[PDB]
């Protein structure tokens, strides 16, 4: 398992492979990466994203406002100007208190990325028990990042383009499936930015 | 931890040591091992102290509150079972009490052993602690019932001195009560095992007794 | 597989007379082989004419003390009288047999005068037990010490005897013994606190041992 | 283990004289005594002591192999051994077996001779079970009463004094070591040796 | 909860004149890996008070949400400035709740330092308090400072510097041969700053990028984090 | 215990306490820690006390034996290989962590030993109980090519400061210079009732007089 | 769970053993004969525990003693019998346990009638009186509180029946049959007693 | 390691227990009476094990039985009384563990006479004789032997004397007194032997 | 602990850290470096500077025969055209040996490095138990190198030069120190080539 995430200008990107879908969507504007036990994560997943529905319709306002292959999918976001989406603090915040409150039984390593108004785009990295930092640069998960630790921290820009972060972030997860036993299969990737949000996959 | 109590013409004697343990070293020589659970009632401690101490008075407590109630005095018997009951609550759970319940009620003069396992019995000569074979030895050796009050005390007297001479857990002061019918009387509050030792075996101060 | 118990080491000792009591304590609180301060008091007032003094976990003797603080300011608020030392006693016994399946890690010996101008020491276990003695000592120094009040107290084992007694001879004894287990013990202290109880109010004193 | 069958080694010096001082209790399984003769000191030489205590069985081993060294020496050299020499080799068979030890704390206690006319010095000194020497020139213990022992010595030594004075000092810290303990005591033994004489002495202590 | 996976170093708080001065590395590892190396691990309570950190992360944080809740919940309630809670006050909450979780056996394995000023006769920056957004320096009595230490069992005390990890060898060491009384802000960093380096040199789980706060009388100030000059 | 050595201009300093525990009591209070290999190699240690007397009796006299048949002086190199093969021999199970110090011609040099038989050559060290706070105030205040006198005081500050913080050391302070030619040892470096005759009573007695 | 008994004083000895053979919860025989073993001369030695180790103990010992005795033209004295024995006990104890408690007793010339104690361990230790097995704790108080200088043999074979009753009565596993070994007058004489 | 005995024939029932009171390795008491419970009517309840949990377990027993009986003014069958007997012994082992082997036996004017065993985890059928504790081993084929249709009282007190005699001779615990409960004829009678 | 060696054109790198003296020189053109245990690690590197002297010493012929700072220094072979220097082979073969003989206690992973008559330059990695493989590119080992996996991987070239390998091995080493929290202090570094030796440490 190798979970990477890139922070890049005017959006992030998240690659993960797949051996054992490790990117989730939370929201439109909002994914998350899991690794370790896969039925703890999966759980958790459902219930933050139950959550999350929660939220998003909780804080709508009240009246009118504002008067190898590298198949891709994109989805432009229905809600324009994020009146009424989650902001992703608030998602990672509360992740990290179910995992704290269960720390005894879950053993589960998250990646959250996403875009938001207030703060742009984030990358929050929730650890074993209730540990929750927030990283500026990148976030590195599983046991194959490691392996590529250096190589990233070799390679990174302060504000990298489009290109450049696909790239750097496809370099990574083929040297990590490389070096490490247990990872492989085809490259899942996803760009968040601004005003939509594209996935696609590699299978180099 | 040695105990002695048992049954005579004149009522009951009862005998206890003073020593008090935390493994290998004497925490207290002068301890009270007899507790007047009521005006006519004694019991004794062995093993756990604290617990041991703590639910004799809890059945104190609710032995005085039984006695006003129904305005009669309680009977040994029924303050054994209650003792039994509420131990036995507390079964698989560490506590290491051993009693002897001793009194005179309404139908004589009794006796009754119970154990922190609810082991409720009911006899006329009874010792636990550590050295509770070697007074059980020393009494059923020379005891015999309808002896006056002077032979009771000595032969108790005798046999808490043999207990302490060979038991390291046993020893300090020898306390002799004697129970009848209208309550008890202390007849040996405390006395030194030393002179005891010197009166005893070793009469002449001479030479290490060698045994 | 975490063990909820750690000895902060130390000592604490307790000697009567005719109508007094002194309490003496250590005043250094420590780990495993390392201090944490030189400064901590083992020795809390009760009343005006009962202390307690404890050896063990410091947070247990610390809690310990103060609900048994609380436990007398509520009486003397709900029953308008100071409790006497055996109520405290007694009391206390309760409270420590409360947690009987948790116990505190707390050796505690209680010292006061009583209303009748005697003074009276009462020395209990982990879980309970008490009993009245004429002196006493709890913390790692207890079996080091123990001896010597027995000898210079009881005075067994002795032909000549001299039982002639006062609040000087007392102090300087104890003064001596504590002293003694400073220097042939490592968890004893450093700086000591000796309280005096009399007819005439407590005072409290200190005096300055060795640093190692 | 060294509970099973306690014992208590005591010694003290003073001015040209010394004493040594043990325990007469033989119990088994802890809390029950058998013997009340069990002497935990046993003359090696003229002015040489060792005292022994721990397991009964080991005790009477080192004693015996002991014995057997310092004959041989002795012997062999056809005359007295030197404190010095006795506290060395013991030491060394102490340590001939660090694993699988012997079960025994010992003490070594007697003079030290200073040819030039003739001087006596006292000489003391306590071991662990591996044969851990340390010289202490004053008051050795050794014993599972070892911190009673300590406590009362570090209270009542006097320094130097008259052979009355250390019998005196030495009998009261052993009798009130003793009655604190549970598995030790039932009798007390008292040695004095001085250049001139030795004079042995039984206490009346608390048997029970 | 169950045991440490990321965890702190040390920090060091020592009272000088004109306030408190704690210093702590900015870095959390990650068993022997150093994952994150950008941390603050020093919070803020209120003004005049501050909460040290040495130990799992996870806890560190629940314990500052509960603290800085209660500081929420207290200034919602107050009226004069001399209703806002002293570092006295907050050091005994958290003993408490460490000895609670210690007799439920689900400890917090932490360390913590509560360090700040307990008077409110030098300043009036509570009468206005300003959660959002943010003259000399007054000298200060050290009986009107406060240091703390609470450990993982509910061990408490206080006294004039305290310590936590591997500091309390070296730090202690030094502090205690050569820590000196109303010494100036200059010596105080000196003395924080030589006792950190030594830390670096031989702690694997320190650091050389360090950030350090002061309490005074003009409230909690972060200094910009500096690298050890070595 | 709180063991502590230095290398300075030409010579070499090696520093210990004199306090020996037996548990959480002081055994001995003027115990000695440094020990004498040979005329210019020294050692201390930490451990079971009776391994390292031992095994340092046996390095002494080994390498008095080797240097009497090569009539060369003993090199420290060959004190660490002979203790290195046997504490592995011992598969470490001989607890025993060792400072040793010495002035071959090659100069003078200190070696680390630690139970698994694992040795490093340093310039400066600390081992026991008390290590930690000797070697910070060490490495804060240490220099390369200090004068003597600079050297002693810098070991009392180790050695002081490891006594007067940790528990497990205390006492005094020993001292050891070590040259090419001679050494010395300063042992006290720094150092920072009776009853009435007749009173105890007897029951027996013998005189007998020695020949 | 064997239960032996030794009572010596001037001018006797007495050893007492209970005759039994335990196999699992039933007994082999009421007369058990494994317990006693009588060297040349005026010597004995008791034996309690695992029958298989007394056994083979007690044999290597009576003919190792027997070939001193033959080989040596004399009787061993019996301070020697009982320390060759201990030193023996040991040595297997180091090497092969053997879960065996010792009473030996015996007369001899120099040292006049004596007994020694041996625990398992061979924590052995000379005595006036002594006990093994777990009977032992209900008789060795009565020993001490019967037991005087000048003592004659008849109140020692009263003393042991004493003991003999109260085990009977108040002993766990109820022991009834015992034999008795009495050293005296240059004379060892066997009873069988049945309370 | 308390010895229970039960024999029942044509028009008869007998139970047979010592009578020990085990603590540690002595007896508190050679006259035990916790064994037996007598039920009001023709029944008896007897117990062996640990002397609380019997203790306990029978008081139970007897007074729900009482009540029973009052409650309905009737007399409880002896099948009844077993079977509720096993129930709540099943209910407490699956809860709260009652080492305690069980023996009843009682009359009935319509299955006659009858016994019943039941082992410490309520294992419990109906015989007609059993034993329990490790006793059993050595009579439970005596019993077997001996045993014949249309048996009279007297030949079952022999059986009971033979199993009396065997248990003294040969079983580790060499149990003396007995005591013996006979129900038949509509009457319940006490006897107390000694081999 | 990091321990690295890199094969270049016409010599040898190896390069380690200083945290716990790693590189040992068991010949004139012969160099081991060793990770794991210290005692361990410390006797098998006496046995075999013991045995590699023996067969040094054996294979010698009859008769005549060819008629921040960088503090380095530099040593001659003494024995030219290596006539009788033992193969590096054989040394890391017979260490092999040693270890699998005793691998139920010996626990350590060792790296050979050394320049040959016959085989040129070459590298041994001797993992644990007795497993010896000759690496052509590059050895790692040591906890910290796991980290710069990548990174060496991606930067390695066929034919590099001696600034280049050298340049490229400390930084690795660098890297190494950095993420790894148990390794640090100065780096020290060996180059062999075919006529001397240097080695030189550094202090950033």
């Amino acid at each position: 398992t190798t979970i990477i995430g890139i922070i890049y200008d005017n959006g992030v990107m998240l690659a993960c492979d797949s051996r054992t879908r490790k990117i989730n969507r939370i929201n439109e504007n909002l994914y998350v990466c899991r690794s370790g036990a896969s039925a703890h994560s999966q759980k958790i997943i459902e219930i933050i994203k139950h959550y999350c529905v929660s939220m998003k319709n909780e804080n709508r306002k009240k009246g009118r406002f504002h008067e190898n292959l590298v198949t891709k999918n994109k989805y432009f976001y229905e809600d324009k100007f994020n009146d009424y989406n989650p902001l992703v603090e608030n998602v990672a915040h509360i992740t990290k208190k179910i995992i704290y409150t269960n720390n005894n039984f879950l053993s589960c390593a998250l990646i959250f990325g996403g875009y938001d108004k207030i703060k742009k785009q984030q990358l929050y990295a929730v650890n074993l028990n209730g540990s929750i930092i927030e990283k500026h640069d990148f976030a590195v998960s599983g046991s194959g990042s490691i392996y590529i630790q250096s190589y990233l921290q070799d390679k990174y820009k302060k504000f990298m383009t489009k290109k450049e972060c696909f790239n750097l972030i496809l370099n990574c997860v083929k040297y990590a499936m490389h070096n490490d036993n247990s990872s492989g299969g085809l490259i899942r990737i996803v760009n968040i930015t601004k005003s939509f949000v594209e996935e696609f996959t590699v299978v180099n | 931890t040695t105990t002695l109590a048992f049954k005579f013409k004149d009522g009951i004697i009862v005998a206890v040591d003073s020593r008090a343990s935390m493994g290998s070293f004497i925490s207290s020589q002068n301890v009270e091992k007899i507790i007047e659970i009521n005006k006519n009632i004694l019991g004794t401690m062995a093993g756990g102290a604290a617990d041991c101490l703590y639910w004799e008075k809890y059945l104190g407590k609710i032995i005085k509150i039984y006695e006003l109630r129904n305005n009669e005095k309680i009977s040994v018997r029924a303050a054994s079972t209650i003792l039994s009951n509420i131990l036995y609550q507390y079964k698989g759970y560490g506590l290491c009490c051993g009693i002897i319940l001793s009194g005179y009620d309404h139908t004589g003069f009794n006796m009754f052993y119970v154990d922190d396992s609810g082991k409720k019995v009911e006899g006329n000569l009874f010792s636990c602690g550590s050295g509770s074979t070697y007074a059980y030895s020393i009494l059923d050796s020379a005891y015999d019932y309808n002896l006056n009050l002077d032979q009771a005390v000595e032969l108790a007297r005798n046999a808490i001195y043999h207990a302490t001479f060979r038991d390291g857990g046993s020893g300090g002061k020898v306390r002799v009560f004697h129970i009848h019918k209208n309550g008890y009387d202390k007849i040996i509050e405390g006395e030194d095992v030393f002179d005891l030792h010197y009166h005893y075996t070793n009469p002449e101060q001479k030479d290490q007794y060698v045994m | 597989r975490w063990y909820p118990y750690i000895d902060n080491g130390g000592t604490v000792i307790g000697l009567t007379g005719k109508d007094y009591v002194i309490l003496a304590a250590d005043t250094r609180l420590s780990l495993s082989y390392s201090i944490y301060t030189r400064f901590c008091p083992k020795i809390s007032k009760l009343t005006d004419k009962c202390i307690i003094g404890s050896s063990g976990m410091q947070s247990d003797i610390k809690t310990l003390h103060s609900l048994l603080q609380k436990k007398i300011q509520l009486f003397v608020l709900e029953h308008s009288h100071y409790p006497d030392i055996h109520v405290i006693a007694r009391l206390l016994c309760v409270i420590l047999y409360s947690r009987r399946f948790f116990p505190y890690y707390a050796f505690n010996i209680l010292a006061g005068v009583d209303e009748n101008n005697k003074g009276v020491l009462y020395n209990y276990d982990s879980v309970g037990s008490y009993c009245e003695a004429t002196h006493s000592c709890v913390g790692s120094g207890s079996q080091l010490i123990l001896p010597i009040l027995d000898n210079r107290v009881e005075q067994k084992n002795q032909l000549i005897k001299n039982t002639n007694f006062n609040l000087g001879d007392d102090i300087n004894f104890v003064k001596d013994a504590i002293t003694s287990a400073t220097e042939r013990d490592i968890y004893t202290g450093d700086k000591t606190l000796i309280y005096v109880i009399d007819k005439m109010g407590i005072n409290v004193n200190t005096l300055d041992l060795k640093q190692d | 283990i060294y509970n099973y069958n306690g014992g208590c080694v005591l010694g003290m010096s003073g001015s040209n004289c010394v004493a040594i001082a043990c325990d007469l209790r033989l119990g088994a399984n802890t809390f029950t005594t058998v013997s009340t003769k069990f002497s935990k000191i046993f003359k090696m030489n003229n002015n040489v002591y060792v005292g022994l205590s721990g397991l009964a069985t080991d005790i009477q081993t080192l004693y015996e192999i002991l014995r057997y060294r310092v004959n041989l020496y002795e012997v062999r050299q056809d005359a007295e051994m030197d404190v010095e020499c006795f506290a060395n080799m013991l030491s060394s068979i102490l340590y001939s077996n660090r694993f699988s030890p012997y079960f025994v704390n010992p003490i070594v206690v007697g003079f030290k001779l200073k040819h030039y006319k003739v001087n006596y010095e006292p000489y003391l000194t306590a071991y662990d079970l591996i044969g851990a020497k340390c010289e202490t020139r004053d008051f050795v213990v050794n014993g599972v009463t070892s911190e009673q022992l300590f406590g009362m010595c570090e209270s009542l030594y006097v320094k130097d004094q008259d052979e009355n004075g250390l019998f005196e000092t030495i009998s009261q810290c052993l009798l009130s070591a003793l009655d604190r303990d549970c598995i030790s005591g039932w009798g007390a033994e008292v040695l004095v040796l001085t250049p001139e004489k030795i004079i042995k002495k039984k206490l009346k202590a608390r048997m029970d | 909860t169950l045991g440490p996976v990321v965890t702190g170093t040390s920090v060091i708080a020592i009272k000088y004149k004109h306030g408190i001065m704690i210093a702590a590395d900015r870095k959390a590892s990650y068993g022997s890996y150093a994952k994150f190396q950008n941390v603050e691990r020093i919070f803020k309570i209120n003004n005049k008070t501050v909460m040290g950190f040495s130990g799992e992360l996870a806890d560190a944080q629940y314990l500052h949400e509960l603290l800085t809740r209660k500081n929420i919940n207290n200034l919602s309630e107050k009226k004069r400035k001399e209703d806002m809670y002293t570092p006295q006050h907050y050091h005994s909450y958290v003993s408490r709740v460490f000895y609670v979780r210690k007799n439920r056996i689900d400890p917090l394995f932490n360390n913590i330092i509560i360090a700040g000023i307990n008077s409110q006769k030098y300043d009036n920056n509570d009468d206005n308090v300003l959660l959002y957004t943010n003259e000399e320096y007054k000298e200060i009595h050290k009986d009107d400072l406060y240091i703390g230490f609470v450990d993982m069992h509910g061990t408490n005390f206080c006294d004039d510097y305290i310590t936590t990890g591997y500091a309390r060898y070296f730090a202690l060491t030094l502090l205690r041969d050569h820590y000196k009384d109303n010494m100036t802000e200059e010596e105080a960093r000196i003395l924080i700053n030589e006792c950190l380096r030594i830390l670096y040199f031989r702690d694997a789980t320190s650091s050389n990028f360090i950030q350090i706060v002061k309490v005074t009388s003009k409230g909690v100030e972060y200094e910009e984090p500096y690298i050890l000059p070595c | 215990t709180t063991i502590c050595g230095l290398v300075c201009q030409n010579a070499v300093i090696l520093g210990a306490d004199t306090r020996a525990t037996e548990g959480p009591i002081v055994a001995d209070k003027n115990c000695s820690k440094l020990h004498y290999i040979s005329k210019n190699i020294w050692c201390a240690g930490a451990g079971v006390a009776g391994d390292l007397e031992h095994t340092t009796l046996w390095l002494q006299h080994n390498v008095e034996l080797h240097r009497l048949n090569t009539n060369t002086q003993p090199r420290v190199s060959m004190c660490v290989s002979r203790l290195t093969q046997e504490l592995f021999k011992y598969q470490g199970y001989k607890v025993c962590a060792i400072v040793l110090g010495g002035v071959d011609v090659n100069g003078p040099q200190l070696y680390g030993i630690h139970p698994h038989g694992s040795s490093c050559l340093l310039p400066f060290t600390a081992l026991g109980s008390g290590s930690l706070n000797a070697m910070a105030v060490l490495e804060a205040k240490y220099r390369d090519n200090m004068t003597i006198e600079e050297g002693k005081n810098l070991v009392c500050e180790a050695i002081c400061a490891g006594i007067f913080n940790d528990l497990g050391s205390g006492g005094n302070v020993d001292i050891c210079v070590i040259t090419k030619d001679s050494y010395q040892h300063i042992r006290p470096y720094k150092e920072p009732t009776i009853y009435p005759k007749g009173t105890t009573p007897i029951l027996s007695e013998k005189i007998e007089y020695i020949k | 769970m064997d239960t032996l008994i030794g009572l010596r004083g001037n001018n006797f000895v007495v050893l007492a053993a209970d005759t039994y053979s335990i196999n699992s919860i039933i007994k082999l025989k009421n007369d058990d004969n494994t317990k006693f073993y009588d060297i040349h001369g005026n010597k004995c030695l008791l034996l309690g525990g695992s029958i298989g180790d007394r056994l083979q103990f007690g044999e290597f010992i009576r003919k190792n003693v027997h070939l001193y005795q033959y080989q040596n033209n004399t009787d061993m004295f019996v301070k020697s019998f009982a320390f060759f024995t201990r030193k023996n006990l040991a040595y297997y104890l180091r090497r092969n346990p053997f879960e065996v408690n010792c009473l030996i007793a015996g007369y001899d010339k120099k040292d006049g009638y004596q007994l020694y104690w041996c625990d398992y361990l061979s924590n052995m230790d000379s005595v006036n009186k002594g006990a093994h097995g777990y009977g032992a704790y209900l008789v060795s108080a009565i020993l001490d509180k019967y037991y005087h200088e000048n003592l004659t043999v008849d109140e020692a074979l009263d003393i042991f029946k004493l003991c003999f009753e109260e085990l009977k009565k108040r002993f766990l596993l109820t022991q009834i049959n015992y034999e008795l070994r009495i050293m005296y007058d240059n004379k060892v004489e066997t009873q069988y007693v049945t309370v």
